[PDB]
RNA sequence: CAUAUUAUUAUCUUAUUAUUUAUAUAAUAUUUUUUAAUAAAUAUUAUUAAUUUAUAUUUAUUUAUAUCAGAAAUAAUAUGAAUUAAUGCGAAGUUGAA
RNA sequence: UAUGAUGUUGGUUCAGAUUAAGCGCUAAAUAAGGACAUGACACAUGCGAAUCAUACGUUUAUUAUUGAGAUAAUAAAUAUGUGGUGUAAACGUGAGUAAUUUUAUUAGGAAUUAAUGAACUAUAGAAUAAGCUAAAUACUUAAUAUUAUAUAAAAAUAAUUUAUAUAAUAAAAAGGAUAUAUAUAUAUAUAUUUAUCUAUAGUCAAGCCAAUAAUGGUUUAGGUAGUAGGUUUAUUAAGAGUUAAACCUAGCCAACGAUCCAUAAUCGAUAAUGAAAGUUAGAACGAUCACGUUGACUCUGAAAUAUAGUCAAUA
């Protein structure tokens, strides 16, 4: 995180139920005030699955909702994604792996495009 | 004292301006509105 | 009659600051005229530190204007007041006959 | 609820919902949402802003070479020395403020806002010399790198824009960390890293003005002399009596309420209520402004009368 257009995520929510709102925001000003722009929301708890559902083969999905083409001219300008907001949009093929970091094998699941 | 030197150009200025109003307000001929003219 | 706070000013005082005047054998840099100490070579010749000198950058001193804030005067905004005006209520009644 | 009874006018009260709530009595567990509205009254105590050793310096220990030290390699220590970045934000508050710069709205404007980037993006380039610091990425001095003219062209024209050619732009910088390669510990030369400076554009941002609305008292009725307007000058990136100077004109506001006084931070896709128009609050969520004990000024900076600095006031 550097620059004063940054890509971040702010709380939403209530005492011990976060969920998070990705946005673009001044880097100067307050964590939960109104942004520049707001590209999604996050909501970081996993959705709860079935002990069945664990043997049939299914895995918890966690909820993100984004707008792929206003986040590509963010990226594009110069907004500078956070940590998070860099581990979600690496994962959602938005920013490849120029991005990775040292402290961060194999692939059960690749990347896969549906309507 | 350039403040006193200043308050007498300020009120001269003042009356000045009363003297020219007082005096615009009977510059205007005044004719008569029921029988007009003089002549 | 007494206390309090904002506001202003042809008044008094003024921190600091901003411009603005003038003065510096006043400094510092460079430019001259010069004086000492030091080096090299066969009378020196240049070098540093000081002497005078005239351009900048400031310091001290002053001239003027404005200026925080203080008084003094006025006004208001309030707060209290002996003295004092009116009226409201109620108790059972008292007096007139409007 | 009048009335001896009737009809009507007329007030008073009640039924409903709510709260930034308080108090009386009473009270089990859990989840969530709030919590000094009053004295912007005063404050014991502890915390809330540090970080960088890869900027410069210091200080050790071992090894090697040199002979008390000197120089390298490797380990460390050093934020009480010199430096870089950060505190214009966020947090809290609602004193001031009735608009002379405040709030709300507009598919609003120009002066037709700066050779401003503040901190990232994409591109190119450059990174020189001295001095003073003990040394430097600290400071100074110096080197090199849009506007105004003149010619035309047009039209979105009685100006602007375009292109050209000149003038000045002309304004900078900084190295550290590793490796290696040369040669003669000394320099030097490349590469990798992280910094530095300039320029174009992008993004994020700023300054200014307009129109409409924004509480009560006229038992506050006249108010205003920079006052209202014009012309110049200084200042600003930029208009304007905004501030300072000069000279002209006599205007401007006002019974559809000026000026003055009192009170008040303002608002919402927020909260309460109603059938609705509306009315109330402005706690909580969010937006804007103001302030950080009080007043004025100054430096830096793009932006500050800064929670900075100086001066004064209070304690
Ligand atoms: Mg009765
Ligand atoms: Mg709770
Ligand atoms: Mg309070
Ligand atoms: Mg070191
Ligand atoms: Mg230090
Ligand atoms: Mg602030
Ligand atoms: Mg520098
Ligand atoms: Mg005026
Ligand atoms: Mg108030
Ligand atoms: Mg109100
Ligand atoms: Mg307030
Ligand atoms: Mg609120
Ligand atoms: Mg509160
Ligand atoms: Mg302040
Ligand atoms: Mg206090
Ligand atoms: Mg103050």
């Amino acid at each position: 995180t550097c620059g004063l257009v940054r890509i971040r995520l702010a709380r939403f929510g209530r005492k011990n139920s976060p969920v998070y709102n990705i946005v673009v925001a001044n880097s100067r000003k307050a964590r939960d005030a109104k942004p520049i722009e707001v590209l999604g929301t996050y909501v970081p708890v996993p959705s709860p699955v079935t002990k069945r559902e664990l043997k049939r083969g299914v895995v918890p999905i966690k909820d993100v909702k984004l707008d792929f083409d206003r986040t590509k001219y963010w990226i594009g300008v110069g907004a500078q994604p956070s940590e998070t907001v860099t581990k979600l949009l690496r994962k959602a093929g938005i920013l490849n792996d120029a991005w990775a970091t040292s402290k961060n094998r194999k692939v059960v699941f690749e990347r896969m495009e549906t309507l | 004292s350039a403040k006193a030197v200043k308050f007498l150009k300020a009120q001269r200025r003042k009356q000045k301006n009363e003297a020219k109003q007082a005096t615009l307000k009977a510059s205007t001929d005044k004719v008569d509105p029921v029988l007009g003219r003089a002549d």
